[PDB]
Order: structure tokens, then C-alpha cells, then sequence
């Protein structure tokens, strides 16, 4: 079941680095975690949509205070 | 039974895919 | 088990590379988000996801993509540790995005209303 | 009459149309 | 204008909310104004307001969902009731049943417990 | 020359309001207020701003209730109106009549006294 | 910054001072704040397409070969970094002089005093 | 460089006069830049429709306060 885990963590984080995520190796498995336990898919991409545009706003006001 | 021809069977589905395409932009736009 | 609330905190600080004092506002707006009602996803059959995900691929020229997609998918169902396979390729999905086409630089005009 | 192949052609031309137009409004 | 004793909706709402949640009228007040703000909304009128409209959509449904005895027998079950003619809104009741039409096949998406997170 | 003193758009909502619910202006703030919240929200543009394009949704409309008779009239009544030219506005009047068109054959859901909840 | 560009865009708009627009700047950086979905279409070639389509749409035919040869001066000069957006964006913004400007209801100004 | 910057802003504004997008040489440049630097189609687009009712809205309340 751990190497199962294991390499569905190692799936996904070659996934989302195919298609450009963001996601780095805790977030996708607290992702997966959460996701296996029954979090709403719609509820998680939402936050995970969130964190990415706070974090590309916060990227914009270091630029734009710079 | 003339078997809907290649070209015919694209068109149709062109002109729904189309169709559906104006109608998801409208329902976005508004 | 830490709760999910504290796991969504840790991973929204760990990603953004900020203290929780410095992502208050980011917070509460993604407390209110996962607290609101949302729209089902566009796909919640794990199957169907999967076919959505490939055929966009595939209209995309995003071949190599489509590939790894596939390999992991393949992995995910061998492996079967996910009870919900379905909800974690809808959120692959949404996360998704086009390698080719170059991320759209957040404009430092987002900044004004940071203040 | 569209031959059973045209027909199943055109059904899931429409169909993946519809899929994607609902998906995206999902999205939206 | 014959109005049987109808208990107020709020009345009726809560025992609605206590007979779902299996708890007291008193536990169950934040779910009733919650429920009084849902009915006090403006809805949509439903899809089919046709008896026998709502009919066919159902044994549709039932046929799509491969309960072709669900069909038949809901079929049956409808002419009954329209021949028994006790009801004064069959449309409603109709629509209604078919809208909360579960398929045994498809898992119950569970609402995971995390909802109550937000409630503090 | 003192064009008729056509009170403002608000002070003729009002009086439309109080002609509608049969009260005097001052019993219907409340719903001065609503009817001033929805003037001020944005409407959509209507479907169709021609006036025969409108005349003929509204003919095949008829026609979808079959009231076929009812659609010839609406046409004859629309070429009529077109050719009046007293209207300055025929694609919003249309538009409007459109709009406010009840079917006669749809059995009228009796509005649940449950709607004035939200009323107040 | 481009904060005080669409500033001083609105002000020119408007022909208002800053200070007569700040509602309007608010409700603006609201919509630009807001999570938007990918946009449908970020092809420079099938924007233009779609313009063209919309400009004929109209029956105006000449302003739609004036709009594909502004696009194509703008294609050819490199100016704009992001042709597809402001293809689409204009697309969008056009209007048909045949429809009739849903002429925004004297009602409004009711509520605006 | 200059001059086909010059040349590209006549274009724009006969696009916009022929199409009667009712478009500046400044807004229609403003729009340019904030296009060029990353700004969202649909937002944009949204933007400019909201833009359009507050100028007809201020128009209208500078000639009702005139």
C-alpha cells in the first residue's frame, strides 16, 4: 500500500509537471490525501486556483514595488 | 438507404458543434 | 490526521512561500471559497474525465502530454491506494494547463488593489 | 439514410460538442 | 375556501428538518432559518408542469437508468392516481418525485464532513 | 411648448406600482424600493430588435401553444402597428408583449403563500 | 504604472477627473480581480477570423476588410505581444450599427441623485 | 519602431471608427498596452463594456447637471 501510495503521488506530480500545475510534491499529495478521503474536487481545484492567483499577485506587487 | 456521405456527416456536425459553441459564449457573456 | 483545514493552510503557505500573517486576506478568501457552494465539477466520472482530459490533448497537438497523462492515469488505476479517482483527475484537469502556450504573466496592475 | 456508421459518427461528434460546451460552462 | 389546518410552513418545515436530521426542533433552528431562506427564494418554474409530460420523463429516466419494471410500474402507478383523482396538483407531485429520483447505481457522493468547518 | 409634465421614470414606476397593487403610493415603498433595485440592475439586451423578427417569434410562439388564430392576428395587429408609426420603440413594445404573453392552457401554479415570507 | 494608465484611460473616457471616476475604478479592478476561465479562444488567427465573421454579420462588409487589414498591420508590426487578446477583446467590444442601442432606461438616473 | 507604431494606432482607430466601437486614440492605446501586457480577453472585454455604461452614465449626469 506504500509503494502504492508512493507511486501514485509520483504519477501525479508527473502529471501535473506534463501539464504545467505548479504543484510541488506536498501539495500534490495533500492534494491526492484529500481527494482519497472524499474533499470535494470542485472545493480543492477552487483552492488550488485561489493559491496559484495569490501567488501570481503577489509575484505582480513585488514587481510593481520593485 | 444513400449512406450519409463523409462530407455531409462533417457539415451537420460543424454546424451543432458550432451552434453549441454560440450558445456556451452567450450563456458565458452574460 | 491533521484536520483539512490545517493541511490546506500548510500547503497554501508552503506554496506561496509566505508566513500565515502575510497570507491573511489569501486565506479568508480561500476559506470563503471552500465554504461556498460550487458548481459540480465539469466531470465527475473518472472515466469520462480521463476521455475529456485526452481529447483536449489530443486538439491541443499536446502529444507528449497526453502520454504522460495516460502513464500516470495508467499508475493512479494499477495502484489503486485512491478511493476517488474520479475527483482527483477532475482536479488534474482543472489544474491543467498548455505548455505551449507561455503563462500569462499576472500584470502588476492586479497589485493596485492589494493595497 | 445515414448509414449506422455516419449515424454513430455524427451522434458522437454532437455529443462530444454538447460534453464540451457543458464542461465549459461548468468551468465558467 | 376549504384550507385544511395546514400548519404553518415554518411549522411544517421544521418537522420536515427534524424527521431528515433525525433531531429535536431546537437543534435544528440554523437549518430552519437556512430552510426558510431556501423556500423564501425565487425559483425557476420547473421544467414540466404536465402531468403527462412529467410522466414520460420519468419512465425516460427510469428506462435510462435500465429500471424498465420502475418504468412500467410507475406508469401504472400514475394512471391510478390520476383516476383516483385526490390530488389537486398532480404536475407538482410529479415533478417533485422525478426531480428526487436517486439511481441506486451511482455511489452516494458521501458529503464529507468537512462542510462543518466552516460553521465555526 | 410644456410637453406634459411626464413625472420621472422613478415617480411613473411608483405610480404603475400603486395602479398594479391597488394601494396608495405610500403603501408601497417596500416595493418602490424592489422595482428601483431592479431598474438599476443591468438587463440584458432583448433577443431580437426587429420588429417583424419580433412579430414572427411571436406568431411561432402562438403557434408552440397552438393558437395559430392567435398568431395570425398578432401578425396582422404587429404589420398594423408597423405601419402606424406612432411607436418610436416598436422592437422594445414587441419585446414587452412578448414578455407579458400567459398561456391560457398552462393550469396556473397557485403562487404557495409561502412567497410572501420573502415579500416583507 | 499600468494602475495610473487606466486611471488617466477612464478620466479621457469619462471626461471626468480622477476623482469623479474612483466608483467606477473600483468596480473595474473588482472585474479584474475576479478569477476569470481561460479564454476561449487564444489564436491571433482564429480572433481575426471571428472579428471578420462578426464584422460581416452586421452587412458591413467594408468595415470588415478594414478591420482585416488593421489586423494585419498590427500582425505585421509586432507591437502587441498578445494579438489573439486584443483581436478578441475588440471582437468583443465591436458593435452592429443595426442593432439598435438598448437605449439604457431614463430609469437608472432615478437612483443616481 | 515609430513610425509603425504610428501607423499601427491609425489602423486601430479606423477599425474602431468603421466598426463604431466608439474607441479614442488614448483609450484605443491604453487598450493596446494593457493587451500587450497580459491583461485577460474576457476581463478586458468586460471591462470595457462596464467603462462604456459609466461614460454614458456620466455624460448623462453632466448634461442633467448642466
Amino acid at each position: 500500500n506504500l509503494n502504492a501510495v508512493r507511486e501514485t503521488m509520483d504519477v501525479l506530480l508527473e502529471i501535473s509537471r506534463i501539464l504545467n500545475t505548479g504543484l510541488d510534491m506536498e501539495t500534490l499529495s495533500i492534494c491526492v490525501r484529500l481527494c482519497e478521503q472524499g474533499i470535494n474536487p470542485e472545493a480543492l481545484s477552487s483552492v488550488i486556483k485561489e493559491l496559484r492567483k495569490a501567488t501570481e499577485a503577489l509575484k505582480a506587487a513585488e514587481n510593481m514595488t520593485s | 438507404n444513400a449512406p450519409l456521405t463523409s462530407i455531409q456527416i462533417r457539415f451537420i456536425q460543424n454546424m451543432i458543434q458550432e451552434t453549441l459553441d454560440d450558445f456556451r459564449e452567450a450563456c458565458h457573456r452574460d | 490526521q491533521k484536520s483539512p483545514n490545517v493541511l490546506l493552510q500548510n500547503l497554501c503557505c508552503r506554496i506561496l512561500g509566505r508566513s500565515e500573517a502575510d497570507v491573511a486576506q489569501q486565506f479568508q478568501y480561500a476559506v470563503r471559497v471552500i465554504g461556498s457552494n460550487f458548481a459540480p465539477t465539469v466531470e465527475r466520472d473518472e472515466f469520462l474525465v480521463a476521455e475529456k482530459i485526452k481529447k483536449e490533448l489530443i486538439r491541443q497537438r499536446r502529444e507528449a502530454d497526453a502520454a504522460l497523462f495516460s502513464e500516470l492515469h495508467r499508475k493512479l488505476h494499477s495502484q489503486g491506494v485512491l478511493k476517488n479517482k474520479w475527483s482527483i483527475l477532475y482536479l488534474l484537469l482543472s489544474l491543467s494547463e498548455d505548455p505551449r502556450r507561455q503563462p500569462s504573466k499576472v500584470s502588476s496592475y492586479a497589485t493596485l488593489f492589494a493595497q
